[PDB]
């Protein structure tokens, strides 16, 4: 069958040959096209799968040396910007001593600027004192956390937004006592059920007292949460929606 | 008569985009492969965009084609950096064949059909050795699929004990139990983020996140767990005081080598940010005093 495939991969490779699909001598015609012919093209492959662009830059004075075209499309940013630049300037201020470090072989993630900046992983080397690199684009209610027990461990800021408290108040307390004392069994036999009902989603709806003591219709919808490694479950995750 | 169309080989091989020292040695089945391969190739790439020794360089991973048939029609040079195979050993040949096949039902389903695609393969390496003894390595592959055919780059993640390259100010290690439970950290970790490593050793890493990233890291600690190695996309870490900052973190699956049991995950851990929401007080282990 070594020949029956021989003769498939001579076939369509005849049949890509354009001057030709219109054995010696398929060979040498394919040949003598190559003849008529990786680079710039390489490029573009880079800005398909990594959505990357290649720079290099003084290490330094951190001027870029070159930037190619394909920071534009990746950055939404002009050559322009960037040869006249100092690569200190097309990112966020936070990230500079970081780069002080970077400027062997060098790699590291960074936000870059379009204020608004995007997080891009960035690989190279040092060659003469100057980088070679890429760089690579890789991408109502409230939400809360409690132990078993009840109590708050987590919550969104948001909550100050939804129930008039300050985070710090939620957090520590048993959920249960911010319940109106008629729904309170409601409130933890649902709680068990969460916790017996690994994993699965309960919702349940209660007044809940507002810093403004105030009793709020609530529905929140819950499951435990299970170690991936060991599927114990260490806590319970809340969203809390105004009703 | 016989003779020359053998000789006739070492002409095409030659001129092929390959140096004579890896065109000249071939069996022309190899060879046949290869000039196929090379035209799709130059195919698609018209199909795209409708001295070159910087880009192969500054790479920290390879470039793959593959065919939704699994032919994996493409394949950068570099890759032998990173796998040892060499992009000739491979090229034309099914994908299947060369990865971890558990993890092939996943590559069965990036193949295919959002045109985006980001997950992680284990593949066959040999650096270095022979293929008998190849050992899996962990490729994190981010790519486009197109017109079916898959584009990637295959980024190996590295491992902390064997560092190719410096690391700054604003990058800390940790060491942690399967239970992602802390075990260690540097103290570049104060420095960071504010917590002093000896405080954060009885707690698993779960009870630092912001909320909203819990889900997206899940299924990367499942990926830590069922590949050995992964690269966190990015996510919110609860700094000691109030407020945040970003982070994406490399773990890695260390094994005792007289074991070959596994002992901890060992956590290159990159700060993006400065805490963010200083201001805004998260959780109950920010709110003493
Ligand atoms: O503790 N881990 O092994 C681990 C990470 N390290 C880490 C370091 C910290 F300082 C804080 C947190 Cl929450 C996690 C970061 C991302 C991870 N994904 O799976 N385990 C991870």
């Amino acid at each position: 069958r070594r020949r029956n495939k021989m003769t498939a991969y001579i076939t369509e490779l005849s049949d890509m040959v354009p001057t030709c699909s219109a054995k010696l001598t398929i060979l040498r015609m394919a040949v003598s096209h190559m003849k008529s012919l990786t680079d710039q093209e390489l490029k573009h492959l880079i800005l398909e799968a990594a959505d990357g662009f290649l720079f290099i830059v003084s290490c330094e004075t951190g001027r870029v040396v070159y930037v190619s075209d394909s920071v534009t499309p990746v950055l939404n940013q002009p050559q322009s910007e960037w040869f006249g630049s100092t690569l200190y300037d097309q990112v966020h201020p936070d990230d500079v001593d970081k780069l002080r470090e970077q400027l062997s072989r060098r790699s590291f993630i960074c936000r870059m600027r379009c204020p608004h900046f995007v997080v891009v992983h960035c690989t190279g080397y040092i060659k003469a004192f100057c980088l070679v690199a890429i760089g690579r684009l890789q991408v109502t209610e409230f939400i809360s956390r409690h132990n078993i027990e009840g109590i708050f461990t987590f919550v969104d800021h948001r909550c100050v937004a939804t129930v008039g408290y300050q985070p710090q108040e939620l957090l520590g307390k048993n959920i249960v006592e911010f319940c109106h004392p008629e729904d309170q069994q409601l409130l933890r036999d649902s709680f068990q059920q969460v916790v017996k009902l690994k994993g699965q989603v309960l919702s349940v709806m209660f007044r809940f007292r507002s810093k403004t003591r105030e009793w709020l219709w609530m529905r929140t919808s819950s499951f435990t949460f299970q170690n991936p490694y060991s599927d114990e479950i260490e806590y319970i995750i809340c969203t809390n929606t105004n009703v | 008569r016989r003779s020359k169309e053998t000789e006739v080989f070492y002409e095409l091989a030659h001129e092929l985009p390959l140096p004579h020292s890896v065109s000249s040695h071939l069996d022309k089945a190899s060879i046949m492969r290869l000039a196929i391969s090379f035209l799709r190739t130059h195919k698609l790439l018209s199909s795209v965009c409708s001295m070159d020794n910087l880009y192969l360089k500054a790479l920290e991973g390879f470039i793959a084609v593959v065919t939704q048939d699994g032919d994996m029609i493409f394949l950068s040079e570099n890759i032998s950096k990173f796998m040892g195979l060499t992009q000739v050993e491979l090229t034309g040949h099914s994908i299947f064949d060369f990865t971890h096949p558990c993890d092939h039902e996943e590559i069965r389903e990036n193949l295919t059909l959002s045109t985006e695609r980001d997950f992680f393969m284990r593949m066959k390496c040999t650096v270095t050795v022979n293929l008998k003894s190849a050992t899996w390595k962990v490729l994190h592959c981010t790519g486009q699929v197109r017109v079916s055919c898959l584009i990637i780059m295959c980024e190996p993640i590295q491992h902390p004990s064997h560092m190719d390259i410096p690391l700054d100010s604003k990058t800390f290690l940790s060491r942690h139990s399967m239970d992602m439970k802390f075990t260690y950290c540097d103290d570049r970790i104060l420095e960071l983020i504010g917590y002093h490593p000896e405080e954060l050793l009885g707690r698993s890493a779960y009870e630092f996140y912001h909320a909203l990233d819990s889900e997206n890291m899940t299924k990367s600690h499942q990926n830590l767990c069922t590949k050995g190695q992964v690269v966190s996309g990015q996510y919110r870490m609860l700094a000691k005081h109030g407020g945040y900052v970003w982070l994406e973190t490399q773990g890695t699956v260390i094994y005792n080598p007289r074991n070959l049991q596994p002992q901890c995950i060992m956590c290159v851990n990159y700060v993006l940010s400065e805490i963010e929401k200083n201001d805004v007080v998260f959780s109950m282990d920010q709110t003493e005093s």
